[PDB]
């Protein structure tokens, strides 16, 4: 039977400073025990001073930031090029993910 | 695109008229005469084959046609729109009654069908009236012999006899002069001929002549036997021959 | 007939046109916007006696920094109300923020000429959209029919518009207080009704960054009304 | 006259008035005016208020990074084919990791345009746009008609007393075209082009409206202040 | 009367006066053409310059179905890109199920079908756009031309639009001159002619000619604009004639 | 008076769109005839291409519907082409749903009906054509079934179509009461499409060239249309009698 | 498009008037005359057919008079066809309500949903109305015995007794006065009758030209008997009277 | 479907439908809606065109949406039923989700809801007819008068009519009833809503219904003898 | 849910229900009232899946309501039951059914006489002297097989229920909490207060 996930492995680490803030990732991509790629960058500059990352399998993990990345743009279109602010991404991050909730998207995700 | 005609095209006028059922009676009144003779074994129905062009062959076109093995029709007014009714007529005689008590329907109930589409398309969107008068013939286990008339607005009416359609006015006049209720098939028939000869200019002979009649049951025309209950059709299409015969004896 | 969205030779919608004179019919509402406030009033005009004029509802929340005066064929105006709280109050869901007011507007004016042969004519009630945000600050918006909407400093809607808007032309200036607007309005609305002006058949509002959006007492504008009366015998 | 009614019927001599009547409402809208050279284009745009109390109605709307129109007539009407264009532009990025070419765009405009001028109960368009973008085959102006019909440019104008900056850019033709790397001077003829269609009124700061999109530059609106540099 | 307010509805004649109003549009329009020759078809169109500021070649009428099969239209522009896109996909359906591509004959009878389509009812306006459209296929080359009826025939040679009398005159003289065949290069240079003498009816602005072809031997049965050195060499054709 | 734009009745019981398609019916100015043989059924039709420009092999009125069924049309060759496609569409179905070929009279009550429908509803307009349908029936033998714009049909011994339909018809019908049978007697289809160009000939009191006419011929199994050469040979062949 | 050929059948007039209902009420007054009358021990129903032919078959025939169920008829004013439209609508929505709660239906609870459904074809769908009055006659145990009438306008009302159709005016004038709440049904069979005998467009009132029906309580113990009249007992029941 | 739009504005500026449904309103029979200190009374004329009447079957005019709240109307009798069922529907549904029953401006602005969107629905016209809906909210005994209209607006009344010579006996109402000082009890309720109809009606036999709603769900229809009475009083106090 | 009963006695139906309501291992209420009136003289106790049952229950008691505000009339115990039952019916061959099994009490204004029908969750209803849904009828329809009579008093009848629910609480496994009684008579719908 088709089995529609997979696991695209490597880890992700998020730390915020009084000024500033980081997100960090490991560039290697994996299927089972064997190397798909040595440099495959996964933590994305979205715009407006937000840095995302949706580790665990790779095809939803990147369905989802390119989702983000496309709600941050309709964001400007719709309330006058107003800056997204971090609490409001991530309110419409819970949406989009619950969105999928009775088909997931495999991932955990670190802005 | 689509059908945007959503609404009725035939509505009541200040006077209470219902014009376009006025006017296809009117189209009927235009139509050739055809009449109906109800006898104490069978029933008649009977018209004139108006033939277009001598070149056509008006066996092609049947004027007379059979519903169910014991129901017939005929009609006066527009034949394209009596076409497609016989179709309609044919079909729901098995799907809202056959298929479901596993026997035809009676006459009335296939009559009272018939009726409800020719009322729907006085009522529904976009549809004009069916432009036809029908008479239908038939016969039922319980209910015996019967003959209705139905008319574009929906309503039926049952008859010991009639006419409808061009000459139907002297006609009926000519058969309440005949007809009684001691009359036998054989004698409907015949009074039949008398009532159309009168309505009929050109040629009166078996092939511009069309006539059936609703009698006996008929094990010839069957296609088979073993089964005792089944014992045949009890509409029968006089064959132009066979109405020949009759006009020599007239 | 003719279609309900058809062009004149002139390049207007008939139907958005004729429902622009229904809105003239209207009772009168005005708004003023300040830097410490936007005031929102309103015209009831009872038809009778009879009728509690307290139960005339023509000014209306939307959310908590967003108000709305209306003025025409008032029970249009039901379903517009309805969409501009469910739009405000889902933008709060979707974002964890408030809706800023011309985003609101805007989301209002699309319901506009959603009419045709979708509902079947425009709506025939104009609405003075007031309120506040961080971005830019405190704002009146005017909402027609055509789905159109200008930002105003003030505005006049309603039978006194025209003589009302010539008014606020002069009186208005970009450094009036809360408290001179409120009288602004009264003296205006004043000017323009039929009948007499008081506590009754006038109502005011205002919506403040502190306090959010507030439909004032009759008590406390039966104070304002006798504050203005003295303060024109003054001079 | 007897043909006016809807927009499925032709007239006797092969008119469809309420694709006319469309058209004029555009004539009856504040003037716009667009302007290329071979590096940058430029939409310069004459805002109008109500009167002195309220705002200045907005021309221009930006579509993606390298493209936007400025309008002329029903500004809703403005808003559902920008909204359209936004979709358009969108859907070529995301699927085909492509930017919209601006004759595309253009081709896209014309068929949505014209679906409503062939069907029972809708009507035309009331609304006309001039596009501009910087795709791979450099800077492009389009103009938009709510018949259907979409032109490719050097320059263009429409609204009321467009007729006059049309003119000037006929003439300018030669000069204009070669303001390459410098895009203050394609706004300067731009918003001297824009003064031939003035009439007792004059360009002001929360008057004018420029936009400019080009090779080294994303498409930006201006407005209020930041126009003071070019009266 | 009344009888042409409405679309679909016979006249007592038995004619639709709303398809017949659409035939005004086109005659409006611009003049294009068609020439079959030996192995192909060639086709050629009349771009009235309305203004200096006009990018040149920038402005492309002529329009390409699927690989093989070219089209231009004289009247509303807008419809005749509509029936394009129509005549697009019919074409991608017919390769999808058939794997062939469409051939010509049936590719006409597509278009014809669905611009009668546009006839039958009250609730849609007729094409305002005459089209003249062909290739090459497995039979060889054919040419057609659709009318707003839905009507087509094959042509040896076609014209619609504002100067049409003009150029069937001048593409009679050629099937009259050539009973064995015209060659593709050749028929390229008569194009260009043809739409010069045309323009002596539209000649208050000045034009832009467009040209396009497919044939078996030169574009290898593909459609292709005709461009560069091959145009000039046309238009200097079609110069030295009209003097 | 909207009672005359659309298909309802008018205070006299009359259909004037149904009235006005059969005047469609004549747009063209092509006069057609159909006759039986023993084993063939023959129809032709007038060819007349006016334009110099025209391709005149795509110039066409007659059909090939199904490998037995052949259709001529007497009116404008949109809904001509229209009824072709939909009548085509509909052979192709019955077989496949049926188990065998679709005979010629089943499809003439088919489209009639269709056409039926037309004169009722009100969205859809009548065809302004008249389609004739001949084949050799493998249960009737020779076959001709016509259809027009009322959604009336009916099978004919011979039939004729067009402005000059009548003189035609009395010319046909004299032959008949002369030969006192329903079809041709002649063996070979050959000499029953002479007979139908000599009739033709006679009625319509015109000379034919190769290229004025148009020649369908329904045998057994198949309908096949003539070319311009098989039609000189036929040609030939009366003059030379 | 379409719009020229919309008549428009669910409007107002500038008085506040449908013109459609009205026009449909015009066309009932010119159909035969129906009479119901409600007495203490049973109802009455009562038709006169169109003006009928000699050879048409009296015995098999129904056109006025329609059962609904067992304990319910209508006594049908205007279009047949429209009527049986109607009729099944009401059979079928009384076998729905025996189905759901096995009971038989209550008479106003079924006059009502007809009503309704002549309601809506007044207020929207853009179709012409049913052009049919109709009479109900019933019995149930909580009001028992009841007369109504509902008309295109889909309203209705209650009664004593009651004419459509025909010379209403003059046939509610005679009921008017003769009728007495304390009325047995043989009582109110003759006035019925009577009635009809002296509002008649016809030259003398004879069996074949109507239809009768009784709803006694006139069988064994408690329950309801509906009695549709044969031609031969409307013939005796007319000399009974002494009307021929 | 049925698309066509039935309501829509005229050149200057009115929706004849919705105005055209007014004038089936004041045909309609008169109906009065009076509220006192402690209660609200219904008062609805009969017209006596219709002898021969059965006034045990016959649709009544005032009609209980709840147990609370009752509906009065003028107009078209057909149409109110539809506005009473779905009101009804709506109280059902109010009490099951929100587990209290309807307030009265709650039910008045849902009904005054379905009204206005029949004046900007397709293929639909009107309602012809303006209601009165009154009664108590759930635990309090303040009187609740509501009025609605086809248009679909709707306001809170001391005392209105409706129906057709409702401007008569609205000028009756306005200067026999004193805000400062509302009808005290039941009896001086009835008899001012009693004293309004007769300036219209005709006879006070069976063409005057009265409905009395009192808090907590008390509601009765008085019977002729009882309205009688009042008819009898009034009459013997106005020969003076 | 669990235990519910019924009794129909001379004059009057007597209903009893449990009171507890149970989740893993936690007994998270000891005062539940497991059933709702329909009409002033109709009362419906019920039991089954969680959610399901006060679901169907106030979705009767809103269809019955409504029907009394719109005739002016009290539909019988009879006409209520049917109505249950049909819903019941239906829900059965629905995509997801309602698993909720009831006992309808009623007492007749018209034929004066008390009424009880017991309904499952496939909609097989019947008319019964004494019923009971669940593990509960195992025990108590013998009991009662044994001790009833046709023309006990209420009393009686209280104190033949009373040695249903002293049986129940000696050999039913888990703790139901004992149980709510009401009873429904000519006067209505009454409940007693000390069980
Ligand atoms: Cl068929
Ligand atoms: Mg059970």
């Amino acid at each position: 039977q088709f089995n529609p996930y997979g696991d695209n492995g490597g880890t992700i680490l998020g730390i915020a400073g009084e000024d500033f803030a980081v997100l960090a990732g490991d560039t290697r991509n994996i299927t089972d025990y064997s190397i798909n790629s040595r440099y495959e960058p996964k933590v994305f500059d979205c715009g407006d001073n937000i840095v995302m990352s949706a580790n665990g399998f790779a095809a939803d993990g990147d369905a989802l930031v390119k989702r983000f990345k496309n709600s941050v743009k309709w964001y400007h279109f719709d309330h006058n090029d107003k800056k997204l602010s971090i609490n409001s991404a991530a309110r419409n991050i819970q949406h989009l993910l619950y969105g999928k909730r009775f088909f997931p998207y495999y991932v955990h995700t670190i802005i | 695109m689509t059908d945007r005609y959503s609404f009725s095209l035939t509505t009541f006028s200040p006077s209470g008229k219902l014009g376009q059922i006025d006017y296809a009676l009117t189209a009927v009144k235009q139509g050739v005469t055809s009449l109906g003779i109800k006898a104490t074994n069978g029933v008649v129905i009977a018209t004139e084959k108006k033939s277009s062009s001598p070149l056509a062959m008006s066996e092609t076109l049947s004027k007379v046609s059979l519903l169910t093995p014991d129901i017939g029709a005929v009609y006066s007014g527009m034949g394209p729109d009596y076409r497609v009714l016989v179709d309609k007529s044919r079909k729901v005689a098995h799907t809202s009654y056959k298929r479901i008590y596993g026997e035809y329907p009676p006459t009335k109930l296939l009559v009272s069908e018939v009726a409800k589409i020719m009322q729907e398309a006085t009522q529904s969107g976009g549809v004009r009236p069916f432009g036809v008068s029908l008479l239908i013939a038939g016969h039922d286990e319980f209910n015996g012999f019967s003959l209705y008339q139905v008319d574009p607005s929906g309503s039926y009416f049952p008859w010991k006899a009639t006419a409808i359609g061009k000459g139907s006015v002297a006609a009926k006049t000519f058969l309440e002069k005949r007809w009684n209720d001691e009359l036998e098939l054989e004698d409907a028939i015949h009074i039949a001929l008398l009532t159309l000869k009168e309505s009929v200019e050109g040629e009166f002979n078996g092939d511009t002549i069309e006539l059936a009649i609703i009698g006996d049951e008929n094990p010839d025309l069957l296609g088979y036997t073993g089964i005792p209950t089944d014992k045949g059709p009890r509409f029968r299409k006089l064959t132009s021959q066979e109405i020949n015969d009759r006009l020599e004896a007239l | 007939d003719r279609g309900v969205s058809t062009f004149s030779p002139e390049g207007r919608l008939f139907q958005v046109e004729y429902s622009l004179e229904a809105i003239k019919l209207g009772s009168t509402a005005i708004g003023i916007a300040t830097k410490e406030g936007v005031v929102l009033g309103v015209e009831k005009r009872a038809t009778s006696p009879l009728l509690e004029s307290d139960s005339i509802e023509k000014i209306v929340e939307i959310d908590r920094h967003i108000g709305c005066a209306m003025s025409g064929l008032t029970a249009d105006a039901r379903s517009m109300i309805e969409h501009a709280r469910t739009a405000a109050v889902t933008h709060n869901l979707y974002y964890d923020e408030d809706i800023n007011v011309e985003s609101l507007t805007q989301s209002v004016c699309d319901l506009a000429l959603r009419f045709g042969e979708l509902m079947s004519r425009p709506f025939g009630v104009a609405l003075l959209i007031a309120g506040h945000d961080a971005d830019d600050g405190y704002q009146l918006f005017h909402a027609e029919p055509s789905g159109t909407f200008y930002r105003y400093n003030a505005k006049a809607i309603g039978s006194g518009s025209e003589g009302a808007q010539a008014e606020l032309l002069n009186e208005w200036h970009s450094s009036l207080t809360l408290k001179e607007a409120e009288l602004l309005v009264l003296k205006i609305l004043k000017q323009v009704m039929e009948e007499k002006l008081d506590e009754n058949n006038a109502q005011l509002s205002c919506i403040t960054k502190q306090d959010g959006f507030k439909i004032y007492d009759n008590e406390k504008t039966a104070e304002l009304i006798k504050e203005l009366k003295e303060k024109e015998a003054a001079e | 006259n007897n043909y006016d009614g809807d927009t499925v019927t032709f007239s006797p001599t092969g008119r469809l008035f309420q694709v006319e009547y469309a058209l004029e409402a555009i004539k009856q809208g504040s003037v716009t005016v667009g302007l290329r050279s071979n590096t940058h284009a430029v939409l310069v745009a004459l805002k109008r208020n109500a009167d002195e109390l309220s705002s200045y109605q907005k021309k221009i709307i930006k579509c993606d990074e390298h493209m936007g129109l400025s309008l002329a007539g029903l500004a809703p009407d403005a808003r559902v084919l920008s909204n359209y264009l936004r979709q358009q532009c969108n859907y070529s990025s995301l699927v085909f990791n492509r930017k919209l070419a601006v004759e595309r765009a253009g081709h896209l405009l014309c068929d949505k345009a014209q679906k409503n001028t062939q069907s029972y109960g809708g009507r035309p368009y009331g609304v006309g746009l001039l596009i501009i973008g910087y795709d791979k085959s450099g800077a492009h102006l389009l103009e938009f008609q709510p018949s259907g019909n979409v032109t490719e440019l050097y320059g263009t104008a429409i609204g009321a007393r467009s007729q006059g900056a049309k003119t000037y850019l006929e003439r300018t033709l030669d000069t204009f075209i070669k303001i390459d790397g410098n895009p203050d001077e394609l706004i300067k003829a731009g918003v001297e082009a824009i003064s031939q269609s003035l009439r007792d009124e004059s360009l002001t700061v929360d008057n004018l409206s420029i936009a400019i999109v080009g090779k080294d530059t994303p498409f930006t609106i201006y407005d209020g202040e930041a126009v003071a540099k070019y009266i | 009367t009344g009888y042409d307010l409405s679309n679909s509805v016979f006249s007592p004649d038995g004619r639709n006066f709303q398809v017949e109003y659409a035939v005004k549009a086109v005659e409006n329009g611009t003049t294009s053409i068609g020439i079959k020759c030996n192995d192909g078809v060639v086709f050629a169109v009349e771009k009235l310059i309305t203004s200096k500021l006009l990018v040149p070649q920038k402005n492309v009428k002529i329009q390409v179905v699927d690989r093989h099969i070219g089209c231009v239209y004289s009247g509303l522009i807008p419809d005749g890109r509509h029936l394009v896109n129509r005549g697009r996909e019919e074409a991608a359906s017919f390769k999808k199920l058939y794997k062939t591509p469409i051939p010509i004959p049936a590719f006409a009878d597509r278009l014809g079908q669905y611009v009668q389509a546009h006839t039958l009812y009250n609730s849609v306006r007729p094409f305002g756009v005459s089209t003249i459209f062909g290739g090459v296929d497995k039979n060889g080359a054919h040419l057609y031309m659709l009318e707003p009826s839905g009507s087509y025939w094959g042509y040896k040679g076609a014209a619609t639009g504002k100067g049409r009398q003009s150029a069937k005159a001048e593409l009679e003289k050629l099937v009259d001159h050539h009973p064995e065949g015209l060659s593709a290069r050749e028929a390229v240079k008569q194009a260009a002619k043809i739409i010069y003498l045309a323009h002596e009816d539209n000649k208050e602005k000045d034009f832009e000619l467009e040209i396009s072809w497919c044939s078996l031997s030169e574009t290898n049965g593909l459609h292709k604009f005709v461009k560069g050195d091959l145009l000039q060499e046309a238009i200097d054709f079609a110069q030295k004639e009209i003097n | 008076g909207y009672d005359r734009h659309i298909t309802i009745f008018s205070p006299e019981g009359r259909l004037y769109q149904v009235e006005y398609a059969f005047k469609a019916t004549n747009q063209t100015n092509i006069n057609s005839l159909a006759v039986r043989g023993k084993d063939c059924t023959v129809v032709i039709s007038q060819k007349k291409v006016p334009d110099k420009l025209l391709d005149p092999t795509t110039v066409s009125y007659i059909f090939c519907i199904s490998r037995t069924i052949g259709m001529v049309v007497n009116g404008p060759i949109p809904d001509a082409r229209n009824a072709a496609l939909r009548a085509k569409a509909e052979a192709a179905e019955f077989r496949y749903k049926y188990g065998y070929d679709m005979p010629c009279d089943v499809l003439a009550k088919r489209m009639a009906n269709l056409s039926q429908i037309y004169t009722q509803r009100a969205y859809m307009r009548p065809l302004g054509v008249i389609l004739t349908f001949v084949s050799v029936d493998e249960e009737l033998g020779p076959s001709i079934y016509k259809t027009d714009p009322a959604g009336y049909y009916v099978g004919y011994k011979a039939t004729a179509t067009g402005p000059k339909q009548q003189e035609i018809t009395t010319n046909l019908e004299n032959h008949f009461k002369k030969s006192k049978i329903d079809h041709i007697n002649e063996e070979s289809w050959e000499k029953v499409v002479e007979f139908a160009i000599t009739h033709m000939i006679d009625a319509l009191g015109t000379e034919f060239s190769k290229n004025d006419l148009e020649v369908g011929v329904a045998t057994k199994d198949k309908f096949f249309t003539l070319s311009a050469e098989n039609i000189e040979e036929r040609l030939v062949a009366i003059a030379e009698q | 498009g379409s719009r020229r050929y919309d008549s428009r059948t669910t409007i107002f007039s500038p008085e506040g008037r449908l013109y459609q209902v009205e026009y449909a009420l015009e066309s009932i007054s010119h159909a035969g005359t129906a009479i119901g009358i409600m007495a203490s021990d049973g109802i009455v129903l009562a038709a006169e057919r169109k003006v009928t032919s000699t050879l048409l078959e009296q015995d098999t025939s129904t056109e006025k008079l329609y059962k609904l169920n067992d304990k319910i008829a209508v006594a049908v004013a205007g279009l047949t066809a429209d009527a049986e439209i109607l009729i099944n609508t009401a059979r079928i929505h009384a076998q729905n309500y025996l189905k759901t709660y096995n009971e038989d239906i209550p008479v106003e609870i079924l006059v009502r949903r007809l009503s309704d459904i002549k309601q809506g074809y007044t207020q929207h769908g853009g179709l012409r109305p049913f052009g049919v009055s109709f009479i109900y006659a019933g019995y149930d145990d909580r009001y028992g015995y009841q007369l109504y009438t509902s008309n295109p306008s889909g309203n209705y009302t209650g009664w004593k007794a009651i004419s459509v159709g025909a010379n209403t005016s003059a046939a509610q004038t005679l009921l008017q006065m003769d009728y007495k709440d304390d009325m047995k049904v043989d009582d109110a069979i003759e006035l019925a009758l009577k009635t009809l005998s002296k509002t008649t467009d016809s030259s003398a009132l004879t069996y074949d030209r109507l239809e009768f029906a009784t709803i006694r309580k006139g069988a064994n113990d408690g329950e309801v008997y509906q009695k549709i009249f044969k031609p031969q007992e409307i013939k005796d029941i007319l000399v009974k009277t002494g009307i021929t | 479907g049925y698309d066509r739009a039935l309501s829509i504005f005229s050149p200057d500026g009115h929706i004849f439908q919705v105005e055209y449904a007014l004038e089936a309103v004041k045909r309609g029979t008169c109906a009065v809606g009076v509220k006192g200190k402690n209660c609200v009374v219904l008062g609805c004329e009969r017209r006596s065109t219709l002898k021969l009447q059965d006034t045990r079957i016959t649709p009544s005019k005032v009609s209980k949406i709840d147990s609370h709240v009752v509906l009065s109307f003028s107009g078209l009798n057909a149409d109110s039923r539809i506005l009473i069922e779905k009101a009804r529907v709506e109280a059902q549904s109010h009490r099951l989700t929100l587990e209290d029953p309807v307030t009265v401006e709650y039910l008045t602005r849902y009904v005054a809801g379905v009204q206005q969107r029949y004046t900007q629905s397709g293929g639909v016209r009107p309602f012809g007819v303006s209601t009165l809906i009154a009664g108590f909210d759930p635990r309090d005994d303040e009187p609740k008068l509501y009025q609605t209209e086809p248009s679909g607006i709707y306001s809170s009344w001391s005392a209105q009519t409706i129906g057709r010579n409702s401007k008569t006996v609205r000028e009756f109402l306005e200067k026999n009833y004193d805000r400062k000082e509302p009808p005290a009890t039941v009896e001086e309720c009835v008899k001012l809503t009693v004293r309004s109809l007769l300036e219209v009606v005709q006879t006070g036999a069976k063409n005057i219904e009265i409905t009395v709603v009192k808090p907590d769900s008390d509601i009765v229809a008085l019977s002729s003898e009882e309205i009688n009475q009042y008819v009898t009083q009034i009459e013997q106090e106005k020969q003076e | 849910m669990d235990i519910i009963l019924g009794i129909r006695v001379q004059d009057s139906v007597i209903l009893a229900s449990s009171k507890a309501v149970t989740r893993g291992i936690s007994v998270l209420k000891d005062s539940d009232d497991k059933t709702r009136q329909l009409s002033p003289h109709t009362l419906m106790s019920f039991a089954g899946e969680a959610g399901d049952t006060v679901q169907f229950a106030e979705y009767i008691q809103a269809n019955i309501q409504l029907y009394s505000i719109r005739e002016d009339y009290e539909l019988s115990p009879q006409a209520v039951s049917s109505f249950v039952r049909q819903e019941l019916a239906k829900s059965i061959r629905s995509r997801r059914p309602y698993q909720v099994n009831v006992l309808i009490g009623g007492y007749d204004k018209k034929k004066n006489k008390p009424e009880l029908y017991q309904i499952d969750y496939l909609g097989t209803k019947v008319e019964l002297p004494y019923g009971a849904h669940g593990y509960s009828g195992f025990y108590t329809f013998s009991l009662l097989d044994h001790h009833y009579r046709p023309d006990m008093t209420t009393e009686e009848g209280l104190d033949l229920l009373k040695l249903c629910v002293q049986e129940l609480e000696k050999r039913m496994p888990m703790d139901f909490k004992g149980v709510i009684v009401k009873i429904v008579d000519k006067d209505g719908i009454r409940q007693v207060d000390d069980f």
